RNA sequence: UUUGCUCCACACAAUAUAGAUGGAUACGAAUAAGGCGUCCUUGUGGCGUCGCUGAACCAUAGCAGGCUAGCAACGGUGCACUUGGCGGAAAGGCCUUGGGUGCUUGCUGGCGAAUUGCAAUGUCAUUUUGCGUGGGGAUAAAUCAUUUGUAUACGACUUAGA
RNA sequence: AACUGGCGAUGCGGGAUGAACCGAACGUAGAGUUAAGGUGCCGGAAUACACGCUCAUCAGACACCACAAAAGGUGUUAGUU
RNA sequence: AAUUGUUGAAAGGGAAGGGCAUUUGAUCAGACAGGCCAGCAUCAGUUUUGGUGGCAGGAUAAAUCCAUAGGAAUGUAGCUUGCCUCGGUAAGUAUUAUAGCCUGUGGG
């Protein structure tokens, strides 16, 4: 949708005279910028409880820091989508470095592998994975492996004038 | 007769590979590949350079022939402590690659005048190599 | 899903010594040397000590690391071809006409000249590959021998032969005429 | 000695135009070696001059002149929109001109 | 920047090549290319070979001259890809056009200038590894074109001519080298280092 | 909609356009294949038709119903006086097909020769060649030069020879010359043949032999403006029909909105170039022969 | 038919120009590899080194580059000559010998520059043709008409004619 | 047939092309900024950046729009139990 | 007037003619004696593109950094064991040791 941010968002339906302070429900949303993230807000909301932003109300919106943004974490997610058929529950694993960032990249990989638009797609879990070998899927278990180390062949160098005089090569 | 086969040996993504960015406010700086993430973005950290601990992608990266002892997952100061260790700086810095640097950094501050000075000593030195270039 | 790093070995015998620059193989053994090009197809080789050498994918997918091993496998029978050799044996068969088998040679060219199949009038001529020999098996009936260094170029001069055979207009589970590749092994004896 | 040039080698490339409208009171120049935005906004108001010979001798000279001025980039490439006193003649397009270095700020 | 440019075609992908000759002509710049026989095309020869069957059944009806023309020298075959990206028909594209020489192999002049490659358009640069691709010349070769081995013939000696040439000059900028470094370590010298040369 | 009966189309096409040939001589468009192994002569000989007659002799075919039979033949008799050597051609291969480097001349000429290259022999001052003859004068120099040009390059040697055309009954002086390429052994050995047979003569038995299989290239007899009924061979419309019959009813369908260059019309009819092939040599007559 | 034609030279004139303005600066091949230097056992060799762009390399100071003196070098470069050699893919260009001559900013001197007035491309490229001058060289043909008939609706084709 | 909006009566930018779609409604002009739609080359405008997917011996390529289905695949990709 | 001849000028690769624009050629008005045009400077209106300074919010950013307690493994030192060209490997113990990392709390 964007660069993502995250947010708690905090809302109650509004008060009434018999029944004032009404329950309070907090979502952690992960949208771009903060008026998107209370219509997402309002999304769920109306999925669960019997309210609507015309009768309830936000409370508080905050963003939330990634706690330890250079340390590198394995995440589970866990995702709900439609697709053109019907809908499907999902798991999938993002090693990166921050919440934000790998919300970020399941969307690109839902629409590049399963062509989920962002409207389709649930995230209801994403969770920092605390021991290895709770990591499932391989294409994360392998960057995992002890003193590991590897090339990059076949190194293409962009070129900045239309022509050249040389004839590249690809070492590295 | 022995067996004889090739060798092509690369630079690698590793941890303590020492990396020259090229494009960002780092750019020209040099820095460590602490944790790596996967197989196009890695943690670099250049504490000596300036350059502040972050994910990177590879692609705007170059991986130098450079390399030294670095814990995986290394905090900076750790990564700082090792880095001056290994004296990784004079190790660059003394490098055909790093001197070609330097070298057009010089020739692009060169003033007018200065510029105007490269000239006459090139005559100089024509003068004299064209004689030896005729004599042996 | 791009894996990350893959390899092979390809083990090395006392006889031979392979040498690999970019990647056109050559392997040398007692039976003499064989080359052959690899270039089509992207795999690192890396020498560790005269009796082994491994060959490497790096990133690769399925269609690609799937392609590693069959690249030692080529390399393990330049090696085994060049130690043992390769000996296909073919035996003719035929249900009423003589199949009648020669070595015949018009410019210097060694063929196998297959007469009277299924009683045919036509000459049939299959050409001797290069690297290759052909014996006639004494003590075994209507046996046919290929040799040589090259499994591939053995196992093809055997099956050019075998379809040089085929059997047209008839039905071919009664009709079984024809020479087919009846034991495929190595030259020298124990092994 | 050799050399003289003051000025940097340029080319009259289009107008300026849309898909199927140009509009010959700006011209597009191509400057050599500036290669983005940020190096052609130090050409922004330089004078240019597109240089051609004619057979009529006029002022005692068959060398005849139209000026100009970069007047703003365009782009990415460092390809600068500019305009003259008479708009250039569309023939020119590909040809030469001279981006000089007045009024200079050095 | 150079009054003519000497593309070595070797080793380039066809339409990438002639898009970036085709706005070089059209900005004023001169250009000759040289061997396309060795030029690229993605995707492997028999899609590249049916490809230019589609091409070669078009032609008028009624009167096969004033049809489509489908030439099969590889230098022409790259012209087609060519003109196709310039405005061929308005005075200004014959004129651009006009800037631009096509060849096989090397011929006189251009074999003693120097020749340039294009990154942008370098097959060994683009294509992912691992892709297939075609040559020219193979490809001109299966649809007609007759002088696929006179080339080679002829770019064979070329190359034996060359290579010597290479021999003299590397044998000579060893002197150079030589020189050089006796004149390094002197007064000129050191002070030619501190301004960058 | 769809013909009705099929048939088969009335004319080759692989013979258009059926228009007049650019030269009385037609061209050789293909010599036989070189061996250079073989001795050197030439690989075609120049002749004019003289006439045509019977012949009686034994068929050989073993297992025909005429073996060892008398039949009768036609054939033609083209008359064949030696053709006389007067220059060598050097080709060489360019990317671009074959182009000629050189022609060495003979230094004498005969009037013959020399009237070919005349449209007004009578009043001019026949000058052709005569500052050429000069180059032997010196030494021989040039002449060398380029005779060694030849052998130095050149993948392909072909001898200008011209025929002895007054030895012929023909009225017609200005005699023909042409090209025939030699297909013996090595190019510098061809060069050496054709210099030593300048101004000599070369005779048919040198190139034919008996019971050979040849083939003529000439320029077919021609008719002029030929109606489409002769000259494809189209069927005559019935006789009832207005406007003439000779024709084709339908030049063409309505859509493509053009008549095709396959569909019979009315034109030229004869003058064409053909290479017909495998005619056998029954006889080689010397001349000097009762 | 009014001294015509051609190649070299200069002179004046015209007429051009898809667009000079320091230099198109030559291996080949590979790219999951190579360039260069070096050593050897001359190899699919040992060792070293380089790349990460031509941001190079070469040239570049002097009335658009004037007039002049000297030194140190024996080098460089322009020009016309001459020795031997190479190049046919469109070679039409490349290399080498020897003297003659100009320049040299390698370094050190004498003189000059203004008033083009505070900018006005400020004119220095190369196209073709034309007219006389004189230093070499050369002295035809084709067409109408006539004629053949291997050709032809007419043109055209193929013949013949001191 | 219904409600609105349009074309008809209407040019201008886009959709190559096109009465009705998208954008936007017109006095004569200058400078600027945009819409819809674009930016390899034709063609003004990043052979821009980023993560995936796809190799098709009839690949695919942007609304209206210039068509394709049931059913299959041990091609490859991520998923579910 | 259509249309035609001559002369002069000019253009023409499957029509011609038209719009905006400019080169070139031809042609002509007016104005100078403040007329035509420019260049720079200081401003005014509109606008475009840079450099740089002072501040406000947030978990009074989150981090890094330092201090502290705890912890584990893709287990660093040591130790043990087993081969193994005199140590190097491998598999065991082993949580800071001859690397370090993670988690919480506190400080600026
Ligand atoms: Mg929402
Ligand atoms: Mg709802
Ligand atoms: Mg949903
Ligand atoms: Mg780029
Ligand atoms: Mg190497
Ligand atoms: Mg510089
Ligand atoms: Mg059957
Ligand atoms: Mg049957
Ligand atoms: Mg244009
Ligand atoms: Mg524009
Ligand atoms: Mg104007
Ligand atoms: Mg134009
Ligand atoms: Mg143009
Ligand atoms: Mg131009
Ligand atoms: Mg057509
Ligand atoms: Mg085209
Ligand atoms: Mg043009
Ligand atoms: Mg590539
Ligand atoms: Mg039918
Ligand atoms: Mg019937
Ligand atoms: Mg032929
Ligand atoms: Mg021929
Ligand atoms: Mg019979
Ligand atoms: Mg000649
Ligand atoms: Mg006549
Ligand atoms: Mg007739
Ligand atoms: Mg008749
Ligand atoms: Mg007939
Ligand atoms: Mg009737
Ligand atoms: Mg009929
Ligand atoms: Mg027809
Ligand atoms: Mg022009
Ligand atoms: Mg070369
Ligand atoms: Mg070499
Ligand atoms: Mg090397
Ligand atoms: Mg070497
Ligand atoms: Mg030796
Ligand atoms: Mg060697
Ligand atoms: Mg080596
Ligand atoms: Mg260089
Ligand atoms: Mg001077
Ligand atoms: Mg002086
Ligand atoms: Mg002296
Ligand atoms: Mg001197
Ligand atoms: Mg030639
Ligand atoms: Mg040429
Ligand atoms: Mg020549
Ligand atoms: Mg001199
Ligand atoms: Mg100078
Ligand atoms: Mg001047
Ligand atoms: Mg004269
Ligand atoms: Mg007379
Ligand atoms: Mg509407
Ligand atoms: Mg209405
Ligand atoms: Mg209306
Ligand atoms: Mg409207
Ligand atoms: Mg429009
Ligand atoms: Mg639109
Ligand atoms: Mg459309
Ligand atoms: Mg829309
Ligand atoms: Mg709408
Ligand atoms: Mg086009
Ligand atoms: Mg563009
Ligand atoms: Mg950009
Ligand atoms: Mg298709
Ligand atoms: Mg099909
Ligand atoms: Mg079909
Ligand atoms: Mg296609
Ligand atoms: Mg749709
Ligand atoms: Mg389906
Ligand atoms: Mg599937
Ligand atoms: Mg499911
Ligand atoms: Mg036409
Ligand atoms: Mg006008
Ligand atoms: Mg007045
Ligand atoms: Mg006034
Ligand atoms: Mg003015
Ligand atoms: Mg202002
Ligand atoms: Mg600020
Ligand atoms: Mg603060
Ligand atoms: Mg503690
Ligand atoms: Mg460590």
């Amino acid at each position: 949708m964007a660069h993502f941010k995250e947010y708690q968002v905090i809302g109650r339906r509004l008060p009434t005279e018999s029944v004032p302070e009404p329950k309070l429900f907090r979502m952690r949303i992960f949208a771009s910028n903060e008026v998107i993230a209370k219509s997402r807000y309002w999304y769920f909301l109306q999925k669960l409880h019997k309210v609507k932003k015309a009768s309830g109300e936000i409370v508080s919106i905050n963003q939330i820091n990634e706690a330890h943004p250079t340390k590198v974490k394995n995440f589970g997610v866990w995702v709900r989508y439609d697709s053109r058929s019907g809908t499907h529950n999902m798991y999938k694993e993002i090693r990166d470095v921050s919440r934000v960032a790998a919300v970020e990249t399941l969307y690109q990989d839902m629409a590049a592998r399963h062509r989920a638009r962002f409207r389709s797609i649930h995230i209801l879990k994403v969770a920092e994975i605390e021991k290895t070998a709770d990591v499932k899927r391989q294409y994360v278990k392998q960057f995992l492996t002890k003193d590991l180390k590897f090339p990059l062949p076949h190194r293409v160098q962009k070129s900045t004038k239309t022509f050249s005089y040389k004839r590249p090569s690809t070492f590295y | 007769t022995d067996s004889i086969v090739k060798a092509s040996n690369w630079r690698l993504v590793e941890v303590g590979r020492v990396v020259l960015i090229k494009k960002g406010q780092s750019a020209g700086k040099l820095a460590a590949i602490v944790e790596i993430i996967d197989q196009k973005k890695v943690l670099i950290d250049g504490p000596k350079a300036g350059v502040p601990r972050q994910a990177i992608n590879l692609g705007q990266v170059v991986l130098t022939p450079l390399t030294f002892a670095l814990p995986r997952g290394a905090r900076t100061a750790t990564v700082s402590k090792k880095w001056a260790a290994a004296a990784v700086c004079e190790k660059w810095a003394a490098s055909s690659w790093a001197k070609k640097i330097a070298q057009r950094e010089r020739r692009a501050a060169l003033t007018d005048f200065e510029r105007f000075q490269v000239m006459v000593l090139r005559k100089q030195k024509r003068y004299t190599v064209k004689k030896a270039l005729a004599k042996a | 899903m791009k894996y990350i790093q893959t390899e092979q070995q390809i083990e090395v015998p006392e006889g031979v010594t392979v040498s690999i620059k970019s990647r056109i193989v050559k392997v040398v053994g007692p039976r003499g040397t064989l080359t052959k090009n690899l270039k089509h197809i992207d795999v690192t080789f890396t020498k560790v000590n005269n009796q082994l050498i491994k060959v490497a994918v790096h990133n690769g997918g399925r269609k690609h690391v799937a392609a590693l091993r069959t690249v030692k496998s080529l390399v393990d029978n330049m090696i085994t071809g060049v130690t043992k050799g390769y000996k296909y044996k073919m035996r003719y068969v035929y249900a009423h006409f003589p199949i009648n088998v020669n070595i015949v040679e018009k410019d210097g060219a060694k063929f196998i000249e297959v007469r009277n199949f299924l009683g045919d009038k036509k000459i049939r001529n299959v050409p001797v590959r290069d690297g290759v020999t052909i014996e006639f098996s004494t003590n075994v009936k209507d046996e046919i021998v290929l040799s040589g260094n090259s499994v591939e170029d053995v196992s093809q001069n055997a099956a050019d032969l075998q379809q040089i055979c085929r059997v047209r207009n008839k039905d071919i589970r009664k009709f079984l005429d024809g020479i087919y590749v009846s034991h495929k092994g190595f030259i020298t004896e124990d092994l | 000695a050799e050399s003289h040039r003051l000025y940097v080698k340029g080319k009259h490339l289009s107008y300026q135009r849309s898909k199927r409208v140009n509009n010959p009171n700006v011209s597009l120049i191509k400057i050599e070696g500036v290669a983005t935005p940020q190096d052609a906004q130090f050409y922004l108001g330089k004078r240019i001059a597109y240089v051609y010979r004619a057979s009529k001798e006029v002022r005692g000279s068959k060398i005849r002149v139209m000026w100009g001025k970069v007047t703003r980039t365009h782009g990415n490439s460092g390809v600068v929109r500019a305009t003259f006193r008479n708009n250039l003649p569309a023939k020119t397009f590909g040809a030469s001109v001279r981006i000089f270095l007045y009024p200079s700020n050095i | 920047v150079e009054p003519v440019v000497v593309i070595d075609g070797k080793g380039h992908l066809v339409g990438r090549l002639a898009s970036v000759v085709a706005k070089q002509l059209l900005n004023g710049q001169k250009i000759v290319v040289v061997r396309a026989e060795e030029l690229n095309i993605s995707g492997e020869f028999f899609r590249n070979k049916l490809k230019y069957h589609d091409f070669l059944r078009k032609a008028t009806a009624f009167n096969k001259t004033r049809g489509p023309f489908h030439f099969r020298a590889p230098s022409r075959i790259f012209y087609k890809a060519l003109r196709g990206m310039v405005s061929h028909k308005t005075a200004r594209g014959k004129a651009a056009l006009e800037r631009l020489k096509v060849f096989e192999g090397i011929p006189p002049p251009y074999d003693k200038k120097k020749r340039v490659v294009v990154p942008q358009a370098l097959r060994v640069l683009r294509l992912k590894p691992g892709r297939k691709y075609t040559t020219l010349g193979k490809l001109s070769t299966s649809v007609g074109w007759k002088y696929e081995d006179v080339v080679a013939k002829l770019e064979a000696k070329r190359k034996v001519s060359s290579a010597e040439y290479y021999a003299k000059k590397r044998a000579f900028t060893k002197k150079v080298a030589s020189a050089n470094a006796t004149a390094a370590e002197s007064d000129v010298a050191k002070q030619l280092a501190a301004l960058g040369y | 909609s769809h013909r009705k009966y099929e048939a088969p189309r009335h004319g080759h096409l692989g013979f258009l356009p059926r228009k007049r040939a650019a030269s009385i001589r037609a061209r050789v468009k293909a010599f036989p294949k070189d061996d250079r192994s073989k001795p050197v002569a030439l690989t075609s000989f120049l002749g004019y038709k003289a006439g045509m007659t019977t012949i009686v002799r034994d068929l050989d075919r073993p297992g025909s119903k005429f073996h060892k039979r008398e039949v009768v033949e036609a054939v033609t008799v083209v008359d064949t006086p030696p053709v006389v050597v007067v220059g060598v051609v050097g080709y060489v291969e360019t990317p671009r097909g074959l182009r000629s480097l050189t022609t060495v001349w003979a230094e004498h000429l005969s009037d013959e020769v020399k009237r070919r290259f005349y449209k007004n022999w009578y009043k001019s001052k026949k000058k052709a060649f005569t500052k050429y003859s000069a180059k032997y004068a010196q030494d021989g120099a040039g002449i060398e030069r380029e005779l060694a040009r030849i052998k130095k390059y050149a993948s392909v040697v072909r001898v200008l020879v011209h025929t002895q055309i007054r030895k012929t009954p023909l009225a017609q002086k200005k005699a023909h010359l042409a090209e025939i390429q030699l297909n013996g052994g090595s190019i510098s050995e061809k060069v050496d043949w054709a210099r030593e047979h300048f101004e000599k003569t070369v005779a048919v038995d040198s190139v034919f032999e008996q019971n050979e299989m040849i083939d003529a290239i000439a320029v077919t007899k021609g008719h002029g403006f030929e109606g489409v009924t002769h000259r494809w061979g189209t069927k005559k419309l019935p006789r009832k029909t207005h406007r003439g019959l000779r024709k084709v009813a339908c030049i063409g369908a309505w859509h493509p909105a053009h008549v095709m260059w396959s569909v019979a019309r009315a034109g030229q009819r004869g003058y064409h170039s053909r290479t017909s092939i495998n005619h056998k040599i029954y006889r080689v007559g010397k001349g000097d022969d009762e």
